[PDB]
């Protein structure tokens, strides 16, 4: 998720939407000659904080390039304990972490020059300022959490899927997932089991058929009761009847089996 | 009030949007997990119950209406046309020699037909002739 | 004042940890046991989930079947003769069979020859072929 | 002649009461004849039935054999759809199982017995024994006209050719033409054999009872009529008896030449 | 000179019962047997007259007689049913088919008539046997013979089914055939020997001919085709003979042409040999499109005969529709009822009277004789 | 179930947050009011409570100010001064002690020395002024001394120990705002996970009407049925839920069936194929007669009927007729 950091910031960036395709490797060729040809506009005012030796580079313009490149370790004695190890990280793939490093000090000059401007109006201003906070935002906030309850459906829908695994994978979603997958496989089985509410309907209706199709069999199962009686004393010379078809032909082939019987024989 | 709203606007991104994006990696999956573990724990636990069920789902549907649903649908059709052939024409006995006689005759008839396409040849002569007559 | 310093907070971050204590410390830690507590309330709604298919099965399948059941016992009312003929089981089994036996084999004959009389002729024609060879002996 | 007229009156008296008084008697007759009436009519009684019953007699004659042949005859239109179905399959009985297993492979053993020393067997020692006389044959047609060898390169072989080529194209050719010709004759052929058998059995029969068709009704005819004559003969013995009794009334004739 | 008038009359009055027996012959006969015998015997003619009813009774004894009279009178018939033939035959063929417009009124008179002179002419065998009972039958015969008449009417049946053997069997032949000889003709013995499968018999010595010559008859033009093929195989029996034939190989300048001069040969010597099977079917060939319709024909000729057959039963149907006007004619009485009707209108009453006194004065002269 | 523990939980998660917000939030305000108004209260107030109030009522005062002891040890003063000076500190030294406790504090006189020259005039109502200002750096304690004072670092030297050096003493303010955004950073998961558990609560508020009220009907009545609804059942249902029995049920059903299967089952694999005889149902009834003789004549014989039907009638009538007029 860092990765795509890089590609956004410097999207912004007027200028430098274009160098992304290079940018993470020549950030440093940008904070190089680009930190004032091109960077005079927003990380200008980050610069204010360093125009003393920038002061100082309009001193040895000759060799600033090479000055810079003196200026390199002193980028590297602010990191000289937070980032020695990843210094070597930051360069390529990890400029998000020199970026979270980055982002460390432009939120803390925002709050310098606030508290600088803040430091005026206190005449005041702290006689409401560590008491109106805890009532008016912690008030809303506790309820706030209902107004994002609302919206949690609307933003997630595409990012249900992408947030469903990051963490839980490493503890819950372990065998969740391949539980989740067998439980879709049998997902089907389960959704016509809210139809099995309905199933009476269908299974009530089996033993209607038969029911149904005794109604047919009114004067037909009435016959049946003489179909058993009647006839199951018939079925006994019946056997003697199932002769009859291979009788049958025999019969036309009686006279003539005295000179066709003997073939079988042959064989 | 524009400076109100833009100093009210820097507010959020501590604690709104951050979530949309840090716990978009770290909080969203109580919405993604309840929902369908919410389902899934319901089917997972029917399945054991499914399965207590088959035993007896196993007896109603093919035991008892699978094995009765293929007996009734065919006593209807023994009593239709299998009781026809057989049952009734004892009662016709004088007719059952001629009544079986007829499907040995259809397995036959052709054989006799040569009579009549023999007559007919006469027809078809006179027919093919016709064009050695005009040459 | 730390902001000014926040490079420092790597060392402080220890410190720093207090202020996600009293509000966000609190939040996980009380939300861990509730992992344990939305357990507890499924093992509650698991318990209730094996009993209503018990339950409820066993009653609603109950006054409805008794209702079929006498359909079935109806669908036996249409077998009341073969009911007497159940003490004879012996013996009226064999004779309804026989009134299949003798068409339920004509009905896969003729079903089958019909729509395999492309094939299936020669090979029933093999048996009958034979015996037509008694022209020869009429004038011999 | 004392005693001529003297024996006769003793015997005659009695005798001669009855003389004429059969004139009475006149009365008598009748009721005798009409009493005969009454026996001839009862008597007639044993005719009066039979009459009819000869004719039903007779009428015996009319349903049982005649027309229990013509009712097959009169229903053959009537249903000749089935016909085809139903008599047929009564009527081949035997006579088509008899071609199906017979007659259908009847001819089939003798073809390949008896084509092949028919059909290979007739000009092969005419062929074989022609090459020698040919070669003393050929010899005069050169040696007998030696000088054509300059011109004996092609055209001297038509000579005797010529009149051989196209009538030999002819009879050659006609093999195609009689192709399709005489394949069909030999199931025809077999079939009216049979056919005309069969009927004809039908026939010779049928010829002898013309000898008896002057039989069966000629002498029924004559039954019939053989009582209509007793009809006939009823009114001879009416006019004679009848005749007694207006003669009986001209005994007067003389007698009014008395009074 | 009138005494004589009444003595003659003494003897005519004698000699007049002598004339009134000759009223009637058949009883001037009966009467002059007793009357010269007895003169109260010759009354007895009276009771003669009830005689002819005990006349019937002696008919009773002389019923051994009609018994053995009726039986050759049938034979009195039977052999004369050749000429029977063209005065029946006919007589029963064209009643209803050629005489039905006049049908009715000329049978009873003109047409029995004619068959009536038959039964003169060749019936005379019979014609005397009722003749002969004209006057002596209904007298002695008719007592015994209608009371015989059922009997002498069914004893006559058992030669008539003997001779009803035309029709009686000819549905039985007819029918009682096809139907045998399905199971009992289809079991004939081999080789039969009798007149009603000789023409089968005449198949079988035809099928021991056609049978042998079947395949050469469908294939007589593809005879020369063999033929054909054996002036093929003349190259290789001109091969066989090449040690004779070196003599026209010498003569290579005379080589070129002499081989198709063997052609002659090789054309004519297979092809006059072949005329002898192509003429087989070539005279049957040119006439095919009728000798065919002769072949249909007889089957056609079956149904003719068909035809014939039922012509004849629904004519036999058409005399018995004029057999029920035979009947009628024993119901037309009618046409003899006015000679019935005179009998009856003559029996008067009047003329009794008169006679009475006629025989008083005739008889009382008897009593002056004495003189 | 359980929404009243997950309330009580729920009140446990407010619990540690607006603890402070009992002393924090809650006091304040009515000190609050109490310090814009103080003027007007603290005449009266300062004759009694700074001797009863500085032992009793606002040494709870050194409670907070005690996790700050280390600067607070130079402030420790001023609790001991105001001690020995009651009389004094009532109305007089309020403002003079910021000039004493300045000189022994020049690290944070930066405060008190401009402290001690602006209080002596409106003392009276700028030691509500002074009170915030040792109150400034309480919690302050936890971030401000130890933190700023490590500016001089080679990280943080060329940034801000350069130009956001001169906010050494203005970046007392950016601390308040940090944890307001950590409350929000705090809540950036636990939002979420208020956010639905309490929407779920609501879903526990169903589960009472149709699961929970179901189990208490489950518990006892059900209970009981389960032993009514079931001893019916064992005549067609309840055999089976043991297997051995599960095939004496199909045994009776095989003895229901004993019948059934002897005569159903037979014809039950060829009345499949028996369809096509069902075709032969029609065929045999109007067909039958029509293709006996027509199964050559329909298939190649069409040509031939014709002359067929020419015979039965143009020449086969006068023989019939002659029957015909005996069947008229």
């Amino acid at each position: 998720m860092a990765a795509k950091q890089m590609e956004e910031i410097q999207k912004k960036l007027r200028l430098l939407s274009y160098p992304r395709a290079n940018a993470p490797a020549q950030s440093l060729l940008f904070a190089g000659m680009e930190r004032y040809a091109l960077l005079e506009w927003l990380f200008f005012k980050l610069l204010g904080d360093k125009s003393p030796f920038s002061q100082q580079n309009l001193q040895g313009d000759a060799g600033v390039r090479d000055e810079e490149t003196v200026r390199i370790q002193y980028l590297a004695e602010i990191a000289k304990f937070l980032g020695i190890t990843p210094t070597v990280d930051i360069e390529a793939i990890q400029g998000h972490g020199t970026y979270e490093d980055r982002m460390e000090m432009l939120r803390n000059i925002v709050d310098l020059v606030e508290a600088s401007l803040f430091s005026d109006n206190q005449e005041w201003s702290i006689d409401e300022q560590v008491a109106k906070d805890i009532q008016l935002i912690d008030a809303i906030a506790e309820r706030q959490s209902l107004i994002f309850s609302e919206e949690c459906k609307l933003f997630p829908a595409d990012v249900q899927i992408q947030s469903i695994y990051p963490l839980p994978d490493v503890s819950e979603l372990e065998t969740k997932l391949s539980e989740q997958a067998k439980i879709l496989s049998n997902l089907q089985q389960k959704v016509d089991d809210l139809a099995a509410k309905h199933a009476y309907n269908p299974d009530e209706e089996y033993t209607e058929v038969e029911s149904q199709l005794r109604a047919r069999l009114e004067s037909f199962l009435e016959t049946a009761r003489a179909f058993n009686t009647i006839y199951t004393k018939e079925i006994r010379p019946w056997t003697h009847m199932m002769e009859v078809p291979q009788l049958h032909g025999f019969g036309p082939a009686a006279n003539r089996l005295l000179e066709a019987y003997n073939m079988l024989l042959k064989f | 009030s524009i400076a109100s709203d833009l100093g009210f606007a820097v507010a959020p991104p501590p604690s709104q949007e951050e979530l949309q994006s840090f716990a978009s990696s770290n909080g969203e999956r109580g919405d993604d997990l309840i929902r369908v573990l919410r389902e899934l724990s319901v089917v997972q636990r029917k399945i054991a119950d499914l399965q207590v069920e088959l035993q007896g789902r196993k007896d109603d549907k093919n035991v008892a209406h699978l094995t009765h649903v293929g007996e009734m649908q065919k006593k209807i059709e023994t009593l239709s046309r299998i009781t026809q052939i057989l049952k009734d024409v004892i009662q016709n006995k004088d007719r059952i020699i001629a009544r079986l006689q007829q499907p040995y005759s259809l397995d036959c008839i052709p054989v006799e037909a040569e009579y009549q396409k023999q007559f007919s040849e006469l027809l078809m002569k006179a027919a093919s002739d016709y064009g050695a007559l005009t040459a | 004042e730390d902001v000014h310093q926040l490079r420092l907070l790597h060392n402080r971050y220890l410190q720093w940890r207090f202020a996600i204590a009293r509000a966000e410390s609190v939040m996980y830690i009380q939300r861990l046991t509730s992992e344990e507590t939305l357990f507890n309330v499924w093992h509650a709604i698991s318990e209730l989930q094996d009993h209503v298919t018990r339950q409820r099965i066993g009653l609603q399948q109950l006054k409805l079947e008794i209702k079929l059941n006498s359909l079935l016992n109806d669908q036996m009312v249409s077998l009341e003769d073969w009911a007497t003929l159940e003490r004879d089981h012996v013996s009226s089994l064999v004779g309804a069979i026989s009134d299949l036996e003798a068409n339920t084999l004509r009905l896969p004959a003729t079903g089958g020859t019909k729509a395999d009389t492309e094939s299936l002729k020669a090979a029933m024609s093999s048996a009958l072929d034979v015996m037509q060879a008694m022209g020869s002996s009429i004038w011999s | 002649l004392s005693a001529r007229n003297l024996q006769m009156n003793g015997v005659l008296g009695r005798l001669a009461s009855t003389s004429q008084e059969l004139a009475h008697y006149h009365s008598g007759e009748e009721d005798g004849i009409y009493l005969a009436y009454s026996d001839f009519h009862a008597y007639l009684a044993g005719d009066s039935a039979c009459t009819k019953e000869l004719n039903q007699w007779f009428a015996k004659q009319l349903d049982t054999g005649p027309y229990r042949l013509v009712a097959e005859e009169g229903k053959s239109k009537c249903s000749w759809v089935s016909l085809d179905d139903t008599s047929n399959m009564l009527r081949d009985l035997e006579k088509s199982q008899h071609q199906r297993v017979a007659e259908l492979q009847r001819l089939r053993s003798i073809f390949g017995t008896s084509e092949r020393q028919w059909i290979e067997a007739q000009v092969e020692n005419a062929k074989q024994q022609a090459i020698l006389l040919t070669l003393k044959s050929q010899v005069t047609s050169v040696e007998a006209h030696i000088h054509f060898d300059l011109h004996s390169l092609r055209r001297k072989h038509a000579d005797l050719v010529e009149e051989i080529s196209t009538l030999y194209q002819k009879e050659e050719k006609l093999l195609s033409e009689t192709i399709p010709e005489l394949c069909w004759e030999l199931a025809q052929l077999q079939d009216t054999y049979i056919l005309q058998g069969d009927y004809d059995l039908k026939v010779m029969r049928q010829e002898l009872y013309i000898s008896k068709q002057k039989v069966f009704i000629n002498h029924l005819v004559n039954q019939l009529a053989r009582h209509q004559f007793l009809k006939l003969a009823c009114q001879l013995e009416k006019k004679n008896m009848l005749g007694a009794f207006s003669l009986l009334k001209v005994i007067e004739s003389e007698l009014q030449g008395y009074l | 000179a009138y005494d004589q008038q009444c003595d003659e009359a003494t003897r005519i009055f004698a000699e007049y019962h002598k004339r009134l027996q000759v009223y009637v012959n058949q009883a001037n006969d009966a009467q002059r047997s007793v009357n010269s015998s007895n003169e109260v015997l010759s009354s007895l003619s009276a009771n003669s007259e009830r005689e002819a009813v005990y006349s019937t009774v002696k008919g009773t004894k002389s019923a051994d007689d009609v018994i053995l009279m009726e039986t050759t009178r049938e034979r009195n018939i039977r052999i004369v049913c050749d000429l029977l033939a063209s005065r029946m035959i006919e007589r029963i063929r064209n009643s209803f088919p050629a005489y039905e417009g006049n049908g009715i009124c000329s049978l009873p008179e003109l047409e029995t008539a004619k068959l009536g002179f038959e039964y003169d002419g060749e019936i005379t065998d019979e014609m005397k046997t009722v003749i002969v009972n004209s006057l002596r039958g209904p007298p002695l015969l008719l007592q015994a013979i209608a009371a015989y008449t059922l009997r002498i009417k069914t004893l006559i049946s058992r030669e008539m089914e003997k001779i009803d053997v035309r029709a009686d069997a000819e549905m039985l032949r007819y029918k009682f055939e096809n139907n045998r000889v399905t199971d009992n003709s289809s079991s004939d013995v081999s080789s039969p020997s009798n007149n009603q499968l000789l023409e089968r018999q005449k198949a079988h010595v035809q099928q021991f001919l056609a049978t042998e010559d079947a395949l050469n008859k469908a294939a007589e033009a593809r005879d020369l085709c063999h033929k054909f093929i054996n002036r093929l195989h003349g190259s290789a029996d001109t091969a066989t003979h090449s040690f004779v034939g070196g003599t026209t190989q010498s003569g290579s300048n005379l080589r070129q042409f002499e081989l198709d001069v063997w052609g002659k040969e090789r054309e004519a010597a297979g092809l006059r040999a072949s005329l002898n099977t192509l003429l087989s079917e070539i005279q049957r060939l040119n006439k095919l499109c009728a000798e065919r319709k002769e072949a249909e024909d007889s089957l056609k000729k079956k149904w003719k005969k068909i035809e014939e057959f039922d012509a004849r039963r629904s004519e036999l149907e058409t005399i018995y529709t004029t057999l029920l006007k035979a009947n009628m004619d024993a119901v037309a009485f009618w046409n003899q009822q006015p000679l019935a009707a005179r009998e009856y209108a003559s029996a008067t009453v009047i003329p009794a009277s008169e006679v009475v006194v006629d025989i008083s004065n005739s008889a009382k002269d008897f009593i002056e004789k004495e003189v | 179930m359980t929404m009243d523990r997950e309330k009580e939980r729920e009140l446990e998660l407010e619990s540690a947050m607006y603890t402070n917000c009992l002393l924090l939030g809650l006091d304040p305000n009515v000190i609050g009011l109490g310090a814009s108004n103080g003027t007007p209260r603290v005449g009266l107030f300062r004759h009694s409570n700074p001797k009863l109030g500085e032992q009793l009522l606002y040494f709870i005062l050194s409670s907070l100010r005690g996790p700050a002891q280390s600067s607070k040890d130079f402030d420790k003063v001023w609790p001991i001064f105001d001690s020995a000076q009651s009389r004094d500190f009532r109305k007089v030294v309020q403002a003079i002690i910021s000039e004493l406790e300045s000189q022994g504090a020049l690290p944070r006189s930066n405060s008190r020395v401009s402290s001690l020259a602006t209080c002596c005039g409106p003392r009276f109502v700028e030691l509500l002024w002074q009170l915030s200002l040792h109150a400034l750096r309480e919690v302050h304690r936890r971030t401000f001394p130890a933190d700023v004072a490590s500016n001089p670092l080679p990280s943080s030297l060329t940034d801000v120990s350069f130009s956001h050096a001169a906010t050494l003493l203005p970046v007392t303010k950016a601390r308040i705002v940090l944890e307001r955004r950590r409350f929000l950073k705090n809540a950036e998961t636990a939002v979420q996970r208020q956010a639905m558990w309490s929407n779920l609560a609501h879903e526990m508020t169903a589960e009472f009407r149709g699961l929970c009220a179901e189990e208490a009907y489950l518990q006892q009545e059900l209970e009981k049925l389960n032993d009514l609804r079931n001893k019916v059942k064992q005549e067609g249902e309840v055999w089976d839920d043991l297997v051995s029995s599960s095939s004496q049920n199909s045994h009776l059903v095989s003895k229901a069936t004993r019948l059934w299967d002897s005569i159903m089952a037979r014809k039950g694999q060829h009345e499949v194929l028996a369809s096509g005889p069902i075709e032969d149902l029609i065929a045999h009834r109007e067909h039958r007669y029509r293709i006996s003789g027509s199964a050559l004549l329909a298939a190649m014989d069409q040509s031939s009927q014709v002359p067929r039907a020419e015979l039965l009638s143009a020449h086969s009538d006068d023989s019939a007729s002659l029957a015909d007029d005996k069947e008229l």
